[PDB]
């Protein structure tokens, strides 16, 4: 009486928004960058290899400055680098050895790490003693953690396997506001540049935008037939692109409110551990599971380049704010960094 | 917080071996690369030596080279320099201080409260232009330093070291690599200049802003203090 | 290379002795995944060898050590973090032996004996655990001799020969569990009938691992 | 009553995702198509700077 | 005899081709980086040695049959003919303790420093004790005369041939031995079979290749001092050429016959 009478309005109203978007879709983004001139060969060397860690890195990501790097690797440590000079800057011994993300705070200031645990713990760097200590151990999710980004140093927003991203506040140390919309693991963050909006993918093969400001779901992105596990915006902050286990990237798009691009080709089946942007956003640098990094092209899905000097899968690679260089974090222990040589 | 208190000394005839134990209370002791620095009375500031991390590598200044020896012991968490050989001139006030070293790190940022040691009885020259100037708090005033050498290095940084010594008080960093502040020194004191001749600049002077200026190089070791400008309300 | 310079990488090289030696200890030290239903004495086990998330137990049994990570309190999908597993040695498994007459609480179509050996189709025929062998332990002996008297294995299996007895039936679960395993060459299964007694479950334990790390040693080695 | 809860969640969802005005694409792709050409000069992996400029030298 | 010469220098292509291959494809895969095959990588440098600065000149010599090069050149020949081929020999030995650390006391052997650490004693060990057995021949301590050059010096190689040849091949049949009866005793524990099986065969063939190509030449030596009677020179050389052909068999033995290193050789074909 009430389950499908319900049940028949979700179908149509589902049924009523894609008709909208087919009805925006008069063209595709494959029209309006054939005129442009195409991106060619973009052949990155490896400036710098990383390297002191003796297990899986899971996730790494940049400074605001764009030289020091965070690294979340197996053995229970928490390296800061330096990628200039290629010294260790600090080394955190964990409390646990199951770190699935980290980020670098927009300041310098603090360093949040969060795993298979359930707590992202959010560490002090610049402290008055030696030592780095944990300011706070954010408690209070199900399932493992997968992302743990920084919008200030007082909020932290948060991705779980309990199919719930969650505001948290740094002074507090409790949710301020709890994103409950997947019924899949979530496994990606990106903030947008402004900080209002992020988009975070599912294993529901969905990614949804939540402002933080309310703390509803503003959109709904579907498409993919895989589970989704990292997404980054173009630095506009108006489009996503998501990495799924179908070896399809898709450019989401937030105003046209769908897809733009398919990023896909025949010899690659494996999954997209990670997905980039550059600074102008030309290059879509996604890495494979197959154990390299290819370099798309945002606007016409053409793969420019192929950073194939990892041994094992490259699992979180990132670009800097200036957009310098691309470091790609892989499970051989070795953080290389990749720039492009005139 | 964090203390260094430091003892030993205060009556040795000259040839005799005191030894100095700085007690390092309220950090990780292990991590931080330990600097004694000398004062004689009413005169600059002497780098005496440093200890990195760990023990590694341990740099001594030309003047106390052969006759000084300075130790760390980690677990017990003590500083201890073993003075050896002492002549008239080793009479100063011997300050333990704290040093780190990363990228945006600021050593010398605390500092020890000192112990007086009596007796009875090449390098980058720091030198500043002016040494005393009588100013009232509410103006600004710039104290100048100028290098012999150019403290600009190849990675782009130039490490000159503005340090605040109040009379009857331990020294202070307050700025680190002539641009940023240290943690708990207000916004008014900002540091400039280009290449050699670097200037330290107060927006507006107050109560506790007065004392003795200094501008310590880091270049290269031995770590020159310039004869400091003192201040006067 | 200026004198902060060289202090940097003085620390960096304080850092990377203590990096190395915490691996050389994390190297040492046995790490073995733990999974089971949670109600099928999982929990038995735990307690007598020490005796939300992961649960961490270390033991020391005879000069090793070893480390069990109890990862059944996560209800999420396992393909997106069995994959930090790969590095490890072996796999205890729990499953009850009183689980084939009892229905599982969520759907109670399927029953809770079945439930496991699908748990332990995915974990053994799984990609990332190829090479590591698998232990595994059969909790509720004492019960499971009570309860078969009064209830057949017929009521679990359409397909059973109606032996109705503990020396033929329990051996009979064990060959189940055996035939689900599709590679045999690479990976074995070591099978344990769980006991009150503290000592006999970590002793099993303790062989079945250095047993393990022969297998990868001669691997390495090429006598294999 | 679980069922009916969370099904009236998404019906409400839907409805407020479809009220959300959206431009066309091609409006949509020539503003992305923007933002690279202006910032093409900027980026670095885009354009390869010089070793000098570059801060990663061999 | 030019047509004995034929078929010795096909042998120097064998053994190139074999060493070569090995010693790159450990280096590019890291699967192929474990702690056994860098001892194998010694065994197989040590084996391009004899191909390369040993094997032409023994070669050379055959055909002309008397030493036409200078006397100082001589030595130096002698020099890297003895330590060159006892470092193969104490590299099986090394491999033999390696191979045993790994079943006796599987702990120091699945720690990845303390291993490391091991294989740079060994190879350090293998190497400093070839160099230091043939130090005394560099200097001159071989009694040969100008016109044809072979070791003339009987009390020299007697105590030279036990350190090089015979104390290895004591400590490596006996370890071999003893890693059989674990894997004997192993395997009668289980059955109360592939990897076992494999196992043992491969331990005969290892023992068996070494027996049939070293120990032959080393046995006439101490033979024809006891006995006191003539051999012919024939005889000598033969059995050195024997010992040689090891080297050619010493790839296929220890890197083919595992599944791993299979895989490379398909990539280079
Ligand atoms: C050792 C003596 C008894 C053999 C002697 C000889 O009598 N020859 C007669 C014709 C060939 C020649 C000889 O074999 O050929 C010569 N060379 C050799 O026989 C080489 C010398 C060897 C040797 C001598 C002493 C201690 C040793 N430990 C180890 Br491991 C070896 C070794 C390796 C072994 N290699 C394989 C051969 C000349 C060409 C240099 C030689 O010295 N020969």
């Amino acid at each position: 009486s009430e389950l499908d009478q319900l049940r028949q309005e979700a179908e149509q109203l589902k049924n009523q928004i894609r008709d909208a978007r087919k009805a925006c879709a008069d063209a595709t983004l494959s029209q309006i960058t054939n005129n442009i001139d195409p991106v060619g060969r973009i052949q990155m060397r490896t400036r710098r290899t990383l390297r002191g860690h003796l297990a899986k890195i899971y996730a790494m990501h940049w400074g605001t400055d764009s030289r020091l790097l965070v690294s979340a690797s197996q053995d229970g440590k928490l390296i800061i680098w330096d990628s200039y000079t290629t010294n260790k800057v600090h080394a955190i011994p964990l409390r646990s050895s199951w770190v699935m993300t980290c980020a670098y705070a927009p300041s310098g200031n603090y360093v949040a790490c969060g795993g298979l645990d359930n707590i992202c713990s959010i560490y002090n760097l610049k402290t008055r003693e030696g030592n780095v200590r944990v300011s706070r151990e954010l408690a209070g999710h199900t399932g493992y953690l997968s992302c743990c980004r920084f919008l200030d140093d007082n909020q932290i927003v948060t991705s779980s396997g309990d199919t719930t991203c969650a505001l948290w506040d740094i002074e507090t140390g409790q949710q301020t506001t709890t994103f409950t919309g997947h019924t899949g693991d979530v496994m990606s963050l990106s903030l947008a540049p402004d900080t209002r909006l992020f988009v975070s993918g599912a294993c529901d093969a969905s990614a949804k935008l939540w402002d933080v400001r309310e703390g509803m779901c503003r959109q709904t992105f579907t498409g993919h037939e895989s589970d989704i596990n990292a997404i980054c915006f173009f630095p506009n902050g108006n489009a996503f692109a998501t990495g799924s286990d179908d070896a399809t990237c898709r450019l989401f798009d937030l105003r046209a409110d769908q897809e733009l691009m398919t990023y896909s080709h025949d010899n690659i089946i494996c999954g997209i551990t990670s997905v980039s942007f550059s600074k102008s956003g030309r290059l879509l640098l996604a890495g494979y599971d197959d154990f390299n990094c290819n370099v798309w092209d945002a606007l016409k899905a053409d793969r420019a380049g192929v950073l194939a000097g990892h041994d094992n899968r490259v699992s979180c690679l990132g670009v800097t704010d200036d957009g310098m260089a691309v470091a790609t974090g892989s499970w051989d222990s070795f953080l290389k960094i990749w720039n492009g040589s005139s | 917080d964090v203390q260094l208190v430091e003892s030993g000394g205060g009556l040795v005839q000259p040839g005799g071996s005191r030894k100095l134990s700085c007690s390092a209370s309220g950090f990780a002791f292990s991590s931080f690369g330990m600097h004694w620095v000398r004062q004689a009375p009413e005169k600059g500031l002497e780098w005496v030596a440093y200890i990195s991390s760990g023990s590694g590598t341990i740099y001594y200044a030309d003047t106390v080279k052969g006759r000084f020896t300075i130790s760390r012991d980690d677990p017990k968490n003590t500083l201890f320099l073993q003075m050896t050989s002492l002549r008239s001139e080793d009479t100063a006030m011997y300050y333990c201080v704290r040093s780190i070293y990363y990228y945006g790190s600021s050593p010398f940022d605390f500092w020890g409260q000192g112990t007086t040691l009596t007796v009875s009885s090449s390098d980058i020259v720091m030198t500043q232009a002016t040494s005393s100037v009588p100013v009232t708090p509410g103006e600004s005033v710039s104290i100048s330093c100028r290098s012999s050498k150019s403290l600009l290095h190849s990675n782009g940084n130039t490490y000159l070291y503005w340090f605040l010594q109040r009379p009857g008080q331990s020294p202070q960093l307050l700025i680190y690599r002539m641009s940023n502040l240290a943690s708990g020194v207000p916004d008014r004191f900002s540091g400039s200049g280009s290449g050699t001749a670097f200037t330290l600049t107060i927006s507006r002077l107050e109560a506790e802003d007065v004392g003795v200026y200094y501008c310590m190089q880091h270049l290269e070791y031995p770590l020159t203090f310039g004869a400091g400008t003192k201040l006067e309300l | 290379l200026s004198a902060e310079d060289k202090a940097a990488v003085e620390r960096s090289k304080m850092i990377d002795r203590n990096l190395r030696e915490d691996g050389e200890k994390a190297a040492r030290e046995v790490k073995l995944l733990l999974l089971g239903a949670g109600e099928s004495g999982k929990n038995t086990i735990v307690k007598q060898m020490k005796i939300t998330g992961i649960v961490e137990t270390h033991f020391t049994f005879k000069d090793l050590h070893f480390k069990m990570f109890d990862v059944g309190a996560q209800r999420s999908e396992r393909k997106k973090w069995i994959h930090c597993f790969e590095g490890v040695t072996a796999i205890i498994f729990c499953v009850a032996l009183s689980d084939y007459d009892l229905v599982l609480a969520e759907d109670e179509e399927m029953n809770r004996m079945h439930a496991s050996m699908k748990l332990f189709d995915s974990i053994c025929n799984n990609k990332w655990f190829t090479d590591t062998s698998i232990i595994l332990f059969l909790n509720k002996k004492d019960l499971f001799e009570e309860k078969i008297k009064k209830s057949p294995l017929t009521i679990c299996y359409p397909e059973y020969a109606g032996s109705n007895t503990y020396e033929e039936a329990a051996a009979y679960i064990q060959c189940q569990f055996e035939d689900l395993n599709k590679r045999k060459d690479t990976k074995e299964i070591y099978t344990h009938f769980t006991c009150s007694t503290d000592t006999k479950n970590v002793q099993f334990v303790f062989d079945a691992v250095t047993d393990v790390i022969i297998k990868n040693n001669l691997k390495d080695c090429g006598l294999f | 009553t679980a069922s009916i809860a969370q099904a009236r969640k998404l019906v409400e969802q839907l409805k407020m995702e479809a009220n959300i005005d959206r431009i066309k694409v091609s409006k949509a792709a020539a503003d992305l198509m923007a933002y690279c050409e202006a910032h093409a000069k900027e980026d670095p992996l885009l354009t390869p700077v010089p070793a000098s400029e570059n801060p990663f030298r061999e | 005899y030019n047509y004995y010469a034929t078929l010795l220098t096909l042998l120097i292509a064998v053994i190139v081709f074999g060493n070569v291959l090995v010693c790159m494809a450990v280096s590019r895969e890291k699967a192929l980086q474990t702690t056994t095959n860098y001892l194998i990588v010694s065994l197989a440098v040590a084996d391009l040695l004899v191909a390369t600065l040993v094997m032409p000149w023994v070669v050379y010599l055959e055909v002309v049959g008397e030493w036409k090069f200078s006397r100082i050149h001589c030595d130096i020949f002698v020099t890297l003919d003895v330590m060159m081929c006892t470092a193969s020999i104490l590299n099986l030995c090394a491999i033999s303790i390696d191979r045993y650390t790994a079943v006796a006391m599987p702990m120091l052997y699945n720690t990845r420093y303390s291993s490391k650490r091991r294989v740079t004693v060994m190879i350090s060990i293998v190497w400093v004790l070839s160099f230091t057995i043939s130090c005394p021949l560099l200097f001159g301590l071989n009694n040969a005369d100008q016109n044809e050059c072979i070791i003339a010096n009987p009390a020299f190689v007697v105590y030279s041939s036990i350190v090089s040849f015979y104390v290895p091949f004591i400590v490596t049949l006996l370890v071999y031995i003893k890693i059989y009866i674990v894997l004997r005793r192993r395997r009668k524990r289980v059955n109360t079979q592939q990897k076992e099986k494999k196992a043992t065969q491969m331990l005969a063939i290892v023992l068996g290749v070494f027996i049939i190509c070293w120990l032959p030449f080393f046995i006439t030596h101490i033979l024809n001092i006891h006995c006191d009677c003539n051999i012919p020179p024939v005889l000598y050389s033969a059995f050195t050429w024997l010992g040689y052909v090891n080297s050619a068999v010493n790839p296929i033995i220890y890197t083919t016959f595992n599944i791993e290193f299979r895989k490379a050789f398909l990539k280079i074909l």
